[PDB]
């Protein structure tokens, strides 16, 4: 888990987090990202969140490259690096004339993979949203932060337990987050009447050019009973059903 | 053609403007129907080159772009399109009624302009021309996108045109979101001339050296914040049409949520 600093050439700040600062580097040839954090010392939280990206590891998730811990107090995290980089910025910039349904599809997989991942590893995010997301040179989805009103689920707001059940909500929201091509979620709705028209049993419409096929997997997340959501693993099912059989196509 | 109709089906009552080519009226049409139409001054340009500038709208039709009623090919030629009451934005912009305008309207008609910008995107055009001297407005602050300017991505005013374009050629729809940057100071400053204080053949070098309009007074700073990416020297990562409609649209759902009427917005 060690590296040594010395032959690390840090490169520049693609990242401006107000909860970090990210950065490119190139040690010994490979390019990556380094999360340097000062905050005080309160650099600290972030090492109990550098563990568990130890003990829990997918291909679909940001691999942790490693930890560089110096004397003089420079704590930073070395994480692969996601050439593109936030998913919804990418998402708006380059929308439908080059993401076509191949290329969301992939986008939505190389998540609900790292998500049915990490259900069986007894694991919850509780911030699953496409700011969140990274995407590699070579057009794959990668997972970030471990944890927004608009994105959690509504149990979860009313207490402080985030199940599984509540990250396939926050998967609904963020399918829509991606056929939408990175539209805020909620899109004629004040933000205090999201909560109680959500839980008045509302769901939004079928972002545009959508299919129905994946549509259908979005209104599934959201069932007002967390028991009656499908699992990451039943979502997959779905998606590669919808793939394979070419429903997005 | 079948786009044709008869001389009688037209009746000319009020003139609207002028121009080389001709002029435009506002009219009847069947004594039904308010329309404008545009007139070949004999002698000017071609009918063909006339008649070309009505050619792509045949192929487009969008709630947010002045549509093509008809035309009339012969002697004394016409083009006949949708009546917007209120003539150029950019005249408005500058008028009485243009001085009123607070930031939720002016918000909303850059989404109205965009949802039609977002529309020519999905066709794979390119406007070209954008500004609010060519952009209309009709009753209820409703405005469109009109006659001047787009081909198929299958004489530029500077300050508008982004710098691969103005150096290149390179006229994308990128080059029109950049456009569409400007156009946004137009509508926050009630018309004024972009880049203020600077000539033409300058205002390219400083852009290529990176500079950039600065927020404009009273405007937001996310509003400004929209703008810069727009303004963002590589065309690929600045935005689609359609993040900005969707930007406008809910931009008081997201972006403000609490806007506090000022003095001029």
């Amino acid at each position: 888990w060690a590296l040594n600093m010395k032959e690390l050439k840090l490169l520049q700040t693609i990242g401006k987090g107000e909860f970090g600062d990210v950065m490119l580097g190139d040690y010994r040839g490979n390019k990556v990202a380094v999360k340097c954090i000062k905050n005080d010392a309160t650099a600290q939280a972030f090492l109990a969140e550098a563990s568990v990206m130890t003990q829990l590891r997918h291909s679909n998730l940001v691999q942790l490259l490693g930890v560089i811990v110096e004397e003089k107090g420079g704590l930073y995290i070395v994480t692969e690096y996601m050439a593109k980089g936030s998913l919804v910025d990418y998402l708006r910039s380059r929308g439908r004339s080059v993401l076509g349904g191949d290329c969301l599809l992939k986008f939505s997989l190389d998540v609900c993979e790292a998500m049915e991942y990490l259900e069986g590893n007894n694991f919850v995010h509780r911030d699953l949203a496409a700011r969140n997301v990274l995407v590699s040179e070579d057009n794959v989805a990668k997972v970030s932060d471990f944890g927004p009103v608009k994105w959690t689920a509504p149990e979860a707001l009313r207490e402080a337990a985030f199940s599984t059940k509540s990250d396939v909500w926050s998967f609904g929201i963020l399918l829509w987050e991606i056929y939408s091509f990175g539209r805020v979620p909620y899109p004629r709705i004040p933000l205090k009447d999201v909560v109680p028209r959500v839980e008045k049993g509302y769901k939004m419409d079928a972002p545009d050019g959508c299919p129905p096929a994946v549509y259908e997997v979005m209104k599934n997340c959201w069932h007002l009973d967390a028991a009656m959501r499908p699992s990451f693993l039943q979502l997959r099912e779905q998606l590669e059903h919808i793939k394979t059989h070419e429903l997005h196509l | 053609d079948a786009w044709e109709i008869p001389r009688e089906s037209l009746r000319l009552e009020v003139k609207l403007g002028q121009g080389c080519f001709g002029e435009v009226w506002m009219g009847t049409w069947n004594g039904t129907t308010r329309v404008a139409i545009k007139t070949l001054k004999p002698g000017t340009m071609s009918p063909e080159a006339f008649l070309q500038e009505a050619q792509v709208m045949k192929k487009l039709r969008h709630e947010k772009l002045v549509q093509l009623y008809a035309v009339v090919s012969e002697e004394p030629i016409y083009i006949v399109t949708e009546y917007m009451s209120k003539g150029s934005l950019l005249d408005f912009l500058k008028g009485e009624m243009g001085k009123y305008l607070r930031l939720p309207q002016l918000v909303d008609m850059a989404a109205q302009i965009a949802s039609g910008m977002a529309y020519v995107e999905r066709m794979n055009y390119v406007h070209r021309d954008l500004r609010a001297a060519n952009i209309l407005v009709g009753e209820n602050l409703v405005c469109k996108v009109a006659d001047f300017g787009l081909a198929r991505l299958i004489k530029f005013p500077i300050k508008w045109t982004a710098p691969e374009a103005a150096l290149y050629g390179r006229f994308t729809i990128k080059s029109d979101v950049w456009s569409f940057g400007i156009l946004l100071t137009e509508l926050t400053t009630k018309g004024r001339v972009p880049y203020p204080g600077m000539v033409n053949r300058e205002v390219l070098d400083q852009v290529e050296r990176g500079y950039r309009m600065p927020c404009p007074p009273e405007c937001p700073e996310s509003l400004h914040d929209l703008m810069c990416q727009c303004w963002r020297k590589d065309p690929e990562e600045r935005p689609t049409f359609e993040y900005l409609q969707a930007f406008l649209e809910d931009y008081f759902t997201s972006t403000e949520p609490q806007y506090q009427p000022g003095e001029n917005l």
